[PDB]
């Protein structure tokens, strides 16, 4: 019941509050609306009415589309396993004799292979500097075991 | 006003005189 | 080149599915205002609220002066207009 | 209508067969329904040159 | 000249008058349903084709309440240059096809009436000019759809000249519609009469009923049931490629790394 | 055995279980 | 045709179908119907003219705008 | 329900016809209608 | 050209779309 007369309470000065402001400022009798009123309120709800539904599309489709970030085999580890018993010829590369392709070279090894689709097709997509250079080191030196 | 012939209506208007 | 899993859950239905669900229920939050304004017209468009708000800060002053039997007797009046919507007519009218 | 299905055929050889003949037979297609409607009650006997 | 006597042609003329607004915004509702359909770069481009329906159904809606033949027929032109250079940015199809299709229906329509006029009797809802029950449903489907009810009430205040605020104007759409729901079923009980004390045909009592019940049962049995079955899943054999045997000896150098891998 | 007129009534009935009559 | 071919094919004939001839007096004019005869003689020639391996729907739409035209010259 | 859709196809015919005094006239009814529960029986009679 | 007669409307009108009047 407490909250019942504050809950009367409450209305009836907002009601009161109106009932004055138009005692004050009287507004025509058949005055439309003002254009310009309606033209505000109005928008700000579709406004608001699109920020529900498309902004957070927007929000969601712009963060989630960043994706790349270009990942290069640092080192060209070729363990040619011979042996069945003790596997070997583990001459290999690093980053020195791994050259990250350039622009250029990456127009070369597509061309090279521009005649069948797809494999130009699997360069021309890498993106540049995207398609390292394997060279594995061929000398030995490490007798085996 | 506006606010004044919103706030006018009345039992009288809702009388059955020939309402077609 | 390495892909960032920049959505969390799953761009695909995940996030879709969750997106669907907030607008429905946004959808129910924006109706509660249109759907239902007209069964308070009895309660909000009073003509002149003078009278009730008399009403109530008596009950406001009879409570400061702890005189609560008064209390019990004016929130009676309350609940009786807010009982009968026709006593309302007769109590909110403009002039008299 | 017949004098029409000819005008079909008239167009159609020149597309098929693409050349400098063909292009030929597309405009004498193009004149034909042009100028065709008027020559089909007055070439049906008078002149059909 | 000839240009502009086309043009005065279209606007002051001599023809008759049509509402064909309905037609057109189903058009649109169409376009609208296959573009969100077509989601199918792509997302960024179909989020501005949402844009754009929205914002294009808006301006009609504009122009059908301020009856304005000179407003559609820059918006026909503008619109028709503008979606037929958007065949140019196809860069992010047979749901683009289809849209154009569709659009290219909303272009006819849409000429039909700048061509003929805008009739006197502009307002009153479609689906509340009969009192069926196909109107009835039509009308609580418009209800259901998400934002429809309240965007339909505010743009036409904004447009419609009113002496009311949103506040009143949403007081009487609101009485409308539920009276209009009122005498629908009103008409259909006086159209088929049920007999005073029929019981209520075990039937139907059976079909509602069930209904209730089996989305109770999805509600609280079914996502149970999902979550557990997609959880459930588990077990996937990891086996020792190799055996890495270091028998590490030496304190100072540790060694013994005889070991094998796969094939043995 | 739902008869057409059953399945109107059954529709109709549950539009008035969420919207009026 | 604006459906199957895209680019200056089409794109000038649907333009002026939506802003000239269904924007206009009662029946479009004869100009419209003469003009719309007119480009898709010469996309048709210069298609020819080689865009490889042209495609020939001008060929249903050049015909169907020559019945038209017979349509209309009836009256 | 017949009465009370007259007033509300009143109130959208008036404000075609742009005669928007008596949109505030008759919104003044139907706040009226629904301001006073026993007017609404009245109104709302099946024949009279 | 939103005059401040106007733009107190906007906002009480907006309030009244809210909160009562
Ligand atoms: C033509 C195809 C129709 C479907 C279009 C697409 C479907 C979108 C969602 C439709 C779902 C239909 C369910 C309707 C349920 C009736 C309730 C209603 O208010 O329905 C309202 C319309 O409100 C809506 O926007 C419909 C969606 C309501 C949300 C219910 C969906 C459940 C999913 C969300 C679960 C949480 C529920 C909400 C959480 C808290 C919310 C405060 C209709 O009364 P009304 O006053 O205009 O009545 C006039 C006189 N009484
Ligand atoms: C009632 C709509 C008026 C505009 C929204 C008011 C601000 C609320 C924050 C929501 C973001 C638009
Ligand atoms: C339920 C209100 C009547 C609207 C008719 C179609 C609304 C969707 C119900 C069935 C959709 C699969
Ligand atoms: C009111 C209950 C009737 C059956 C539910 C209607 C369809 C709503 C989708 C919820 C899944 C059962
Ligand atoms: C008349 C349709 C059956 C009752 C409505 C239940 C919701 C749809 C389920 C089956 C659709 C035909
Ligand atoms: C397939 C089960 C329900 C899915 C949605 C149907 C909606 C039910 C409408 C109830 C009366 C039309
Ligand atoms: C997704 C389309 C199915 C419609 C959603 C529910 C409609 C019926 C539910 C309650 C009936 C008013
Ligand atoms: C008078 C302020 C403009 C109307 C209210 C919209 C919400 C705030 C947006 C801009 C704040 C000045
Ligand atoms: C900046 C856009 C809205 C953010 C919050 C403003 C709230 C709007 C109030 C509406 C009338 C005061
Ligand atoms: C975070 C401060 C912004 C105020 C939040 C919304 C206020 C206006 C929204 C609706 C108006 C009653």
């Amino acid at each position: 019941s407490w909250m019942c007369v504050e809950d009367i309470y409450a209305n009836i000065f907002i009601i009161k509050c109106s009932r004055e402001t138009e005692k004050k400022y009287p507004q025509p009798k058949g005055q439309k609306k003002k254009k310009i009123v309606k033209y505000g309120m109005g928008g700000l709800i579709i406004l608001f009415l699109i920020a529900i539904i498309w902004f957070p599309l927007l929000f969601m489709s712009l963060v989630r589309s960043v994706v790349g970030v270009v990942n290069q085999p640092i080192d060209v580890t070729v363990t040619l396993k011979l042996g069945g018993y003790e596997p070997l010829f583990t001459m290999s590369a690093q980053q020195p004799s791994i050259i990250p392709f350039t622009a250029q070279a990456y127009e070369e090894l597509s061309r090279q292979f521009d005649p069948q689709p797809l494999a130009m097709q699997f360069i021309s997509q890498y993106s540049p500097e995207d398609i390292v250079t394997a060279q594995i080191e061929g000398s030995s030196g490490a007798l085996w075991r | 006003d506006h606010a004044t012939v919103i706030h006018s209506g009345d039992y009288f208007l809702f009388e059955s005189d020939s309402e077609e | 080149k390495v892909s960032p899993p920049s959505l969390g859950f799953l761009a695909g239905y995940g996030i879709m599915g969750l997106y669907v669900s907030i607008v429905l229920v946004i959808g129910k939050f924006v109706r509660g205002f249109f759907s239902e304004i007209s069964h308070s017209i009895m309660f909000e468009e009073l003509p002149c609220v003078d009278r009730i708000l008399k009403l109530c800060q008596d009950i406001f002053l009879v409570r400061e002066t702890r005189e609560l039997e008064l209390e019990e007797e004016l929130y009676a009046k309350l609940i009786f207009l807010y009982r009968s919507p026709e006593t309302m007519i007769k109590w909110t009218r403009e002039k008299e | 209508y017949l004098f029409w299905l000819v005008l079909v055929v008239v167009f159609v050889t020149g597309a098929t067969r693409i050349s400098i003949f063909g292009l030929g037979y597309l405009l004498a297609c193009f004149y034909l329904l042009l100028f065709g409607t008027a020559l089909l009650q007055r070439d049906t006997r008078a002149r059909l040159v | 000249p000839l240009r502009r006597f086309f043009h005065d042609i279209l606007h002051t003329k001599y023809r008759a008058a049509t509402d064909v607004y309905a037609l057109m915004f189903l058009a649109d509702v169409v376009d609208f349903i296959i573009i969100i359909f077509g989601f199918w770069q792509v997302p960024e481009a179909f989020l501005v084709m949402l844009l754009i329906q929205f914002s294009t159904m808006v301006v009609d809606r504009a122009l059908y309440l301020r009856k304005t033949v000179l407003g559609k027929l820059a918006f026909q032109v503008a619109l028709v240059l503008a979606i037929h250079l958007w065949m140019f940015f196809i860069l992010p199809n047979v749901v683009a096809q289809l849209w154009y299709f569709v659009k290219c229906i909303y272009f006819a329509l849409s000429a039909y009436q700048i061509r003929c006029g805008y009739p006197t009797r502009i307002l009153g809802n479609f689906l509340t000019k009969k009192y069926n029950h196909l109107n009835l449903f039509l009308f609580q489907g418009f209800r259901l759809v998400p934002f429809l009810v309240e965007l339909r009430a505010v743009m036409d205040w904004v447009w419609t000249d009113t002496t009311l605020s949103l506040s009143s104007w949403m007081c009487v759409e609101d009485i409308y519609a539920n009276i209009f729901i009122i005498k629908c079923s009103r008409e259909t009980e006086k159209k088929y009469p049920q007999p005073k004390g029929q019981k209520k045909k075990k039937i139907v009592k059976y079909g509602m009923g069930g209904l209730i019940i089996l989305f109770l049962i999805a509600i609280i049995w079914f996502p149970l049931l999902f979550m557990s079955l997609v959880r459930s899943v588990v077990g996937v054999v990891n086996q020792p490629i190799d055996v890495t045997v270091t028998l590490k000896l030496g304190g100072y150098e540790p060694l013994f790394t005889m070991s094998a891998q796969q094939p043995s | 055995c739902c008869e057409s007129s059953d399945c109107l009534e059954i529709c109709m009935e549950c539009c008035g279980i969420c919207f009026p009559s | 045709n604006h459906m199957v071919t895209a680019s200056a094919g089409s794109l000038v004939l649907p333009v002026l179908v939506f802003l000239w001839a269904m924007l206009s007096i009662p029946r479009p004019s004869k100009r419209f119907w003469m003009t719309a005869i007119v480009f898709t003689e010469i996309a048709v020639v210069v298609k020819y003219l080689f865009t490889d391996g042209y495609i020939k729907y001008d060929l249903v739409q050049l015909m169907a705008l020559f019945f038209h035209r017979s349509q209309l010259l009836c009256y």
